[PDB]
RNA sequence: GGCCUACCAUGGUUUCAACGGGUAACGGGGAAUAAGGGUUCGAUUCCGGAGAGGGAGCCUGAGAAACGGCUACCACAUCCAAGGAAGGCAGCAGGCGCGCAAAUUACCCAAUCCUAAUUCAGGGAGGUAGUGACAAUAAAUAACGAUACAGGGCCCAUUCGGGUCUUGUAAUUGGAAUGAGUACAAUGUAAAUACCUUAACGAGGAACAAUUGGAGGGCAAGUCUGGUGCCAGCAGCCGCGGUAAUUCCAG
RNA sequence: UAUCUGGUUGAUCCUGCCAGUUCAUAUGCUUGUCUCAAAGAUUAAGCCAUGCAUGUCUAAGUAUAAGCAAUUUAUACAGUGA
């Protein structure tokens, strides 16, 4: 007797076991993004299949139906929103375009990537779990984190770590307490 | 002390393992060391 | 569809379910359910009226200390606060139940081999501190092997722990490492401490509660060997015999304990065997009324003749023609004289003449009693009398499980109605001291060493040995290196082995058979498989699982594992040809195409002769055969081979030469011996180099 | 109100399926599955109904045909001094139901609310923690340089080549990073525990030791089977020695 | 039993047949961290050891506890209260 605590899965997974090309193709982009499963682009697939759904639904409507309208706007400035659909291509027919890399593009993982500060996909996941980098004052640890058009600006080292001031680092620190113990007193 | 210990091979109790990679350990590591081996094969394939 | 459901009697349409989907799912799932219900059938043989006390044995790590824990568990099922425990001791805790605990020594794997034979119910205390030591996970490789008994862990020293949740992730831990080990789903008990010297009464309520309800399944070597444990011990000599012949005399001993398992035949003679001393024979068999009698027992002696303070037993701790027939001073010629008032070597038995029989034999209606509207209803009944005669086997469960369950349910009861007839005096010989009669059985030839050495502390049982156990003869047996143990078992190096009662060290050797065409010996073991084996010594039943050790002298254990060999047997014979390769090579001197001389591989030219013809092969692979013997020089002969030998090249005969099984035997008698830790026995190849420091 | 009784009459339902039988049948909100139309499921968090070992009876009371009420019978079944007396877990937990199996006999009324004469007492309602990967969510097991040859690039090539832009396979190397854990403290909490914080600790393969399935070859003075030499086939935890012995297709 | 690849021919086709291709119970192996947290099942609404699950008082129905308390105006009572 309480309320059930709602919940659902986030991703799907392909019909056909062993098609090769799509194994090609599904590498690449793990290789590309920093990736360590297929299920985080099988995640992507699915979050994308509902919203193309949504939107061919709402084509099939009459142009300027009240629900399409509001539901249709909602969805595209969603999207706009986080910086998968451009500027020009902003009325969801091209939202029934839209490809996964889109939305790959646009993870906090390879956005410190794209700043260079991490240097590296790899480089950019290892900080990003590390405490490391931030939005606000706010840390992020999650490479998955969707950078929001207005963050972008604020994606930057943390106040806290190395690399952001603060301190240098117990596995450092741990080697100046060798550097004043051997050669000093 | 006189109270006998576990042995680490009967406390993870693995046995008979044939030998890994160390790149199995972290996945991210095997994206990035696939991904970093497979654009020298993209250097190859076309230029 | 149509015509096929109308083909039986009864609409098949009519009958139908409401949902298909529940109907069939709760099918699968109730009958996996069953399988799981039905086990091979097995046989019981203990009684329903006098159950024995189900032994349970604490054991585990000394500094843990399992004596305050199990003067925690008496003083709770008979409020009776008791000190300084040694021995077994027998308690009744309930209306039918009364246990009887046996702390092992924790020091001693010849008592700790000793115990799982013969304890029914195991507690195994682990520290929580230190987890599992290895003292612990020996013993359950032991007892695993002999056949499993009901295992029920605790896990003291809970209470250290300094943080709550390090202490949780640590029960969890070893509720796990206890799950590989036993059955999964079972649960060690958990003491917080000891403060008062004694544990919680809530949690030893819980504890006794949870044994109480224990019902132990029934092992398969407890149900064919005669069994007991040894409540007190007692020699009868006369000191006059001990002050002349001055310590050197074989004592006559009596001993007391429950029979359990097996009924021990009365008949004195019967050959049966201390654990740890050696084979002996029984010589008296008495039975006393026993110490401790249930409630309800109790209540049913005193209805006929119309204790409580005493609730626990702890002695070694201180406070017709049949008769007719089975006279020997009776001749059969008077047995019948005396039943009315010949050679068994000729087969017809003694008639009469046939005239006698001819005049006898004219009629048969003396014998016409063996052979196969009221007048119409008496017919009818006599044919139906007949129909049954003529059809009664062939006329006379749903799970095949509970029929053959069947034929052992019905041949119980029908030993209990025949054994009620008996009771008062034909059941007890046909009895033969049925398990849990409290016995005093009495022996003799006892050794001094026995007597001497002894502390009650350590336990002796005896085992009832059957007529084909009492043999030496070599066995076969299969057998593999105890994963644990590092070392691999080496051809033709004792090992200490735990086979059937006995406990004893021979010389194994380990012979594997080149794909079913002789036994060839090895020198090592197959380092993780079963190879088949042999060893001298006692002899047994196949399918015998036996569990074999190394140095089992506490002095010597270090850090290793001790169990290093387990295994079954297969089949026992006197004797085993057993063949070690050896293989005679040579070389060539002078070569031609497809014709070899081969030197040095025989001395004389006579020895060739006994030789030839023999399918001779070399290193590259090529066959040959060996034709003649060289004259001029002695050794050396012609070879005719299936293509150019070189000269680079290396001959090698097969061949096959006979060894034997070494007949050492030795058992282990580890308390008379005084010191009763560190027996030590014969030494392995390895160790015996480093005494006497050869390479 | 045929609910029951008395008088009186002969009606009532049915191929538009009555009546009877089955149901591994409580009904509903709903579930799973995705072109659509459908098919299958709902003991089970909410609503309704019914029951409390089986039947019946009934006391109290506004309300019960009540079972953590009584009475009787039936079936189980406990206690005894044998005269008698007492019990109803389809509440919470816990046990049996076979002979081989798996949630704690824990804490609290702090929340949510309920009851009483009532702010206060009580509440196994309910909440707290404990307990097998039911389902669902987030997502470590590593990241970066230098060097040693090797490359493919590319400018030149009369011809050595390596020298910069990095593709990376490397059996010596280099310092950085971090929580898994351990743990002052504060926070958390009814009190604890965990989480979120965070002093001190805590990573080089010989750990602080990723798994669970799959494809493919190779080895012996091995074994077995067939064969028109030396081959073909099955296969090989087994050889000759050796188990404190071997470092061994590095494993 | 639909959908896809694959097969009979020296080849090309079609009809033709054979070969592979979830979420519900069990079992096996494995199980580091955060948050979330449910929890039935032999057509047995079978049977139940023990403990707990229903009691309740305001200034304001009844106080001579031979109950506690003392002071505070209380010789009827007056606080607190089994």
């Amino acid at each position: 007797p309480r309320a059930p605590r709602t919940y659902s899965k986030t991703y799907s997974t392909p019909k056909r076991p062993y098609e090769s090309s799509r194994l090609d193709a599904e590498l690449k982009l793990a290789g590309e993004f920093g990736l360590k499963n297929k299920k985080e682009i099988y995640r992507i697939s699915f979050q994308l299949s509902k919203i193309r759904r949504a939107a061919r639904d709402l084509l099939t409507r009459d142009e300027k139906d009240p629900k399409r309208l509001f539901e249709g706007n909602a969805l595209i400035r969603r999207l706009v929103r986080v910086g998968v659909l451009s500027e020009d291509k902003k009325k969801l027919d091209y939202v029934l375009a839209l490809k996964v890399e889109d939305f790959l593009e646009r993870r906090l993982q390879t956005q410190v990537y794209k700043l260079g500060l991490a240097k590296s996909v790899h480089h950019a996941r290892v900080l990003i779990t590390q405490r490391h980098i931030a939005v606000g004052k706010q840390i992020v640890n999650i490479p998955s984190f969707m950078v929001r058009l207005d963050s972008e600006k604020h994606i930057d080292f943390a106040p806290t770590s190395p690399f952001g001031g603060a301190r240098p680092g117990r596995v450092a620190r741990r080697n100046a307490a060798r550097k004043a113990e051997a050669s000093g007193e | 002390d006189g109270k006998r210990a576990i042995n680490y091979q009967i406390l993870k109790n693995k046995g008979l393992t044939p030998k890994r990679n160390k790149d199995n350990r972290n996945s991210r590591v095997k994206k990035r060391k696939k991904y970093q081996k497979a654009q020298k094969k993209l250097k190859s394939v076309r230029a | 569809a149509k015509k096929k459901l109308h083909t039986q009697g009864h609409n098949a349409k009519a009958f139908a379910v409401a949902a298909p989907g529940k109907m069939a799912r709760t099918m699968q799932r109730s009958s996996d359910v069953n399988e799981r219900k039905l086990h091979v059938p097995m046989v019981d043989r203990t009684p329903e009226d006098d159950p024995p006390p189900f032994i349970v044995a604490v054991v585990g790590p000394p500094g843990t200390g399992k004596t305050t824990l199990i003067r925690s568990l008496v003083r709770r099922m008979t409020k009776s606060t008791l000190n300084d425990i040694q021995g077994p001791i027998t308690v009744v805790s309930g209306k039918h139940r009364r246990l009887t605990f046996l702390e092992c020594p924790a020091d001693d794997l010849n008592a700790m081999i000793d115990i799982a034979k013969i304890a029914d119910l195991v507690l195994l205390l682990i520290d929580g501190n230190f987890g599992f030591e290895m003292e612990t996970m020996e013993f359950l490789n032991i007892a695993q092997h002999h056949g499993m008994p009901r295992v029920l862990g605790v896990a003291t020293h809970l209470d250290l722990f300094k943080s709550q949740s390090t202490l949780r992730a640590s029960k969890k831990r070893l509720k796990h490492r206890f799950w590989t080990e036993v059955y999964q789903g079972a649960k060690l008990f958990y003491l917080s401490g000891v403060i008062n010297g004694r544990y919680p009464d809530r949690e030893i309520l819980n504890l006794s509660r949870f044994i109480s309800v224990m019902k132990f399944r029934p092992l398969k070597w407890r149900n064919e060997h005669p069994y007991m444990l040894a409540d007190r011990f007692t020699d009868l000599t006369h000191p006059e015999l001990i002050e002349t012949q001055g310590l050197q005399i074989d004592r006559k001993v009596a001993i007391y304990g429950y029979l359990h398992g097996t009924p021990l035949p009365s008949a004195p003679g019967t050959r049966v065997h201390i654990a740890g001393v050696g084979d002996f024979s029984v010589a008296q068999i008495e039975k006393l009324p026993d110490p401790c009698p249930t409630p309800f027992y109790q209540q049913k002696l005193d209805d006929f003749e119309r204790d409580k303070d005493k609730l626990i037993y702890a002695p070694m701790s201180d406070v017709n023609i049949g008769k007719l027939i089975y006279m020997d001073n009776i001749s059969p010629e008077e047995c019948i004289r005396r039943w009315r008032g010949v050679d068994l070597e000729k087969f017809v038995p003694y008639f009469d003449t046939f005239e006698k029989l001819a005049k006898k034999w004219k009629s048969v209606d003396a014998i016409k009693e063996r052979f196969l509207r009221e007048m119409n209803a008496a017919k009818k009944e006599k044919l139906r009398a007949q129909f049954e005669i003529e059809e009664g086997e062939n006329f006379k469960y749903d799970t095949w499980y509970e029929l053959q369950k069947a034929k052992i349910s019905k041949q119980l009861e029908i030993n209990n109605i025949e054994y009620q007839e008996m009771t008062p005096e034909q059941r007890q010989r046909i009895e033969g001291f049925k398990a849990g009669s409290y016995v005093r059985i009495v022996f003799e030839k006892v050794p001094m060493e026995f007597v001497k050495n002894f502390n009650p502390k350590f336990p002796i049982v005896m085992g009832g040995l059957l007529p084909t156990e009492i043999k030496f003869g070599i066995v076969k047996a299969r057998l593999r290196r105890h994963r644990w143990h590092k070392k691999i078992l080496k051809t033709n190096d004792p090992l200490v082995l735990s086979l059937g009662w006995r406990r004893f060290q021979t010389l194994p050797i380990y012979t594997t058979t080149d794909s079913r065409t002789r036994t060839r010996m090895l020198k090592y073991t197959p380092e993780h498989t079963y190879c088949n084996a042999a060893f001298y010594g006692p002899l047994c039943s196949p399918n015998t699982p036996f569990c074999g050790v190394q140095i089992v002298a506490n002095s010597d254990t270090g850090n290793g594992f001790r169990i290093a060999a387990t295994g079954i047997v297969e089949e026992i014979d006197v004797n085993i040809e057993i063949v070690k390769k050896l293989k005679l090579v040579g070389f060539p001197y002078k070569i031609f195409k497809n014709t070899a001389f081969i030197k040095d591989m025989f001395s004389s030219a006579m020895e060739v002769a006994r030789f030839e013809g023999a399918q001779i092969k070399t290193v590259s692979g090529i066959r040959g055969e060996i034709k003649r013997a060289l004259s001029k020089p002695e050794g050396h002969y012609r070879a005719a081979f299936e293509d150019k030998i070189l000269m680079s090249d290396i001959v090698i005969l097969r061949s096959w030469y006979p060894v034997r099984v070494k007949k050492f035997y030795n058992p282990v008698t580890s308390l008379l011996l005084k010191e009763k830790t560190e027996w030590k026995g014969l030494r392995l190849t390895g160790q015996i180099r480093a005494a006497m420091n050869l390479e």
